[PDB]
């Protein structure tokens, strides 16, 4: 999907604000998997060497 | 004053489903309901002094 927006008011239903909220969650999603990810890597058997 | 009430029912009438069509597909169009509800909630606030 495509929005072309700058500043994207209303999108698929969704207020400036709820916009903004979605991307700072995706955000701390994708930097959650990433620290569990690590945490899980770190503890991995290739690490204890 | 009969014909302009048979004339009239098909006419309002007429402007309304268009109205009920529209309205159907501005939600589709911008996604859930409820979202369009929360811009409705806007609007309605501009609409009064809040």
């Amino acid at each position: 999907i495509i929005v072309e927006g700058d500043h994207p008011s209303g999108a698929g239903g969704f207020s400036a604000a709820l916009l903004a909220r979605g991307r700072e969650a995706v955000f701390l999603r994708d930097r959650a998997d990433i620290l569990s990810l690590r945490i899980q890597a770190a503890k991995s058997r290739q690490c204890k060497t | 004053w009969a014909q302009g009430r048979e004339h009239v029912v098909g006419v309002l009438q007429a402007e309304l489903e268009q109205c009920q069509a529209a309205m159907k597909a501005l939600e589709n169009s911008v996604g859930g309901r409820k979202k369009l509800k929360e811009v409705m909630s806007f609007v309605d606030k501009a609409r009064k002094g809040e």
